[PDB]
C-alpha cells in the first residue's frame, strides 16, 4: 500500500477560527483524495470531492486544496461545534482502503479549573474491603487537570486513575472519570476524605469538603 | 430521505456464527447499493464494499472466508452472515447509505459483536433519593447503583416525571476485567408520592431474572 500523515495531529481553535490543516502523501493520488470528519457518538461525514468539489447538505464554509505530495484543508467559518477529529482517505479499485492518522481539532476558550460534585458510593465497594471515596469531577479545560488524592489533605505518590471524557458544548468543557483502590486499613485511621486537582488555571491551592448528610 | 433498518447482536465463544439483517426503506435496493461498516470503539473504523457497483466483495484477508454477503433485491433486504469470528472480532457494526457509492451518507441502528471469556451475570437494584427536603421541594434528582455485570445493556425505569426515555442511562464501557458499571440519576417531580406508588428496578439485558418491587420513602422517623 502506501503511508500517509497529517499536519498536525491535533490543533486548538475557536469560534470562527479559519482552521488550516494539511495531509501529505509520498505519491500523489491524482483527484481521488477525500478528507473526512468525525464527531464522537455520531456518524462521520464525507467532506470533499476532488479537491474542492462541493456537495449537497454542507455549508460553503469549506475550502480544500493541495497538489502532488501535499493536500490541505482550510475552512472559512468555524461554528463552535466544529470541534472534531478528521481523517484522510483515498479512493481506488484496490479493495483495501487506507486512512491516515487523525487530527484532533480543538476549540479552545481559556484555562479553567474543574468543579466539585459527589454521590454516595455503591454498596459493593464497602463489602469488598476496598474502601472508596467518590468525588464527581466536571467542568474543566484544557484536559491536563492533574488529579491527586490527598487523604486528610496529605500528598502521596500515587493512588489516582484517569479516563477523561469529551467536549460537551452545553458547557464547552471537558470532564473526567477516575478510579481509586485502597485497603480497608487506611479507612479507619483517617476521618475526612477528598480529592485534589492540579490544573494550570489555578491561582492558589484548592481543597474541598462537603457533608455526607447533604442529600 | 432514504432510510434503513439494521439488526444484530453477537455473543459467542471465539469462532462465532450468526446471520444479520439490514433493509433500506423508501426506495428499492435494486437501483441503490450499500455496504456494512465496522464502528469499533477503541479499535476504530472499518467498512465493507458491494458487488455490481464497485464489484466483488471487500473482506479482510483472513476475514475473506470468515464473512459472507448476499442480497434479496425483491425483499429489499440485506443480510450478513459469519461463521467464525476472530478473537478481536468484538465490535459494534452499522451500515452506511451510499449515493455516489464511495462515500457514506446515512446510517441505521447498529449491530454489536461480543466474544468474552466472562459468562452471563446480573447486577442488583440500589436506588437512591435525596433527603427529606423533597416534601417541600418540587423537583430533585434521584440515583441508582449498578456495577460489575455482563455486557453493557442496563435499562432503568421510573414511574414518575417524563417518559422512560428521560432516564440518564447509557451502555457502559468494558475494560480488561470483563465486568461493567454505570449509574442512573433521574429528576422527577416529588408531588407524585401521594398519588402514584414509586417502582424502581434494573432491566439488565443478559440477566435472566425478573423481580419487581415497590419503593417507599426513607421514613427516618420510624
Amino acid at each position: 500500500a502506501i503511508q500517509l500523515t497529517q499536519s498536525p495531529s491535533s490543533l486548538s481553535a475557536s469560534v470562527g477560527d479559519r482552521v488550516t490543516i494539511t495531509c501529505r502523501a509520498s505519491q500523489g493520488i491524482s483527484t481521488y483524495l477525500a478528507w473526512y470528519q468525525q464527531k464522537p457518538g455520531k456518524a462521520p461525514k464525507l467532506l470533499i470531492y476532488g479537491a474542492s468539489t462541493l456537495q449537497s447538505g454542507v455549508p460553503s464554509r469549506f475550502s480544500g486544496s493541495g497538489s502532488g505530495t501535499d493536500f490541505t484543508l482550510t475552512i472559512s467559518s468555524l461554528q463552535p461545534e466544529d470541534f472534531a477529529a478528521y481523517y484522510c482517505q483515498q479512493v481506488n479499485s484496490y479493495p483495501p482502503i487506507t486512512f491516515g492518522p487523525g487530527t484532533k481539532v480543538d476549540i479552545k476558550r481559556t484555562v479553567a479549573a474543574p468543579s466539585v460534585f459527589i454521590f454516595p458510593p455503591s454498596d459493593e465497594q464497602l463489602k469488598s474491603g476496598t474502601a472508596s471515596v467518590v468525588c464527581l469531577l466536571n467542568n474543566f479545560y484544557p484536559r491536563e487537570a492533574k488529579v491527586q488524592w490527598k487523604v486528610d489533605n496529605a500528598l502521596q505518590s500515587g493512588n489516582s486513575q484517569e479516563s477523561v471524557t469529551e467536549q460537551d458544548s452545553k458547557d464547552s468543557t471537558y470532564s473526567l472519570s477516575s478510579t481509586l483502590t485502597l485497603s480497608k486499613a487506611d479507612y479507619e485511621k483517617h476521618k475526612v476524605y477528598a480529592c485534589e486537582v492540579t490544573h494550570q488555571g489555578l491561582s492558589s491551592p484548592v481543597t474541598k469538603s462537603f457533608n455526607r448528610g447533604e442529600c | 430521505e432514504v432510510q434503513l433498518v439494521e439488526s444484530g447482536g453477537g455473543l459467542i465463544q471465539p469462532g462465532g456464527s450468526l446471520r444479520l439483517s439490514c433493509a433500506a426503506s423508501g426506495i428499492t435496493v435494486s437501483s441503490n447499493y450499500m455496504s456494512w461498516v465496522r464502528q469499533a470503539p477503541g479499535k476504530g473504523l472499518e467498512w465493507v464494499s458491494v458487488i455490481y457497483a464497485g464489484g466483488s466483495t471487500f473482506y479482510a484477508d483472513s476475514v475473506k472466508g470468515r464473512f459472507t454477503i448476499s442480497r434479496d433485491n425483491s425483499k429489499n433486504t440485506l443480510y450478513l452472515q459469519m461463521s467464525s469470528l476472530r478473537v478481536e472480532d468484538t465490535a459494534v457494526y452499522y451500515c452506511a447509505r451510499d449515493l455516489d457509492y464511495y462515500g457514506m451518507d446515512v446510517w441505521g441502528r447498529g449491530t454489536t459483536v461480543t466474544v468474552s471469556s466472562a459468562s452471563t451475570k446480573g447486577p442488583s437494584v440500589f436506588p437512591l433519593a435525596p433527603s427529606s427536603k423533597s416534601t417541600s421541594g418540587g423537583t430533585a434528582a434521584l440515583g441508582c447503583l449498578v456495577k460489575d455485570y455482563f455486557p453493557e445493556p442496563v435499562t432503568v425505569s421510573w414511574n414518575s416525571g417524563a417518559l422512560t426515555s428521560g432516564v440518564h442511562t447509557f451502555p457502559a464501557v468494558l475494560q480488561s476485567s470483563g465486568l461493567y458499571s454505570l449509574s442512573s440519576v433521574v429528576t422527577v417531580p416529588s408531588s407524585s408520592l401521594g398519588t402514584q406508588t414509586y417502582i424502581c428496578n434494573v432491566n439488565h439485558k443478559p440477566s435472566n431474572t425478573k423481580v419487581d418491587k415497590r419503593v417507599e420513602p426513607k421514613s427516618c422517623d420510624k
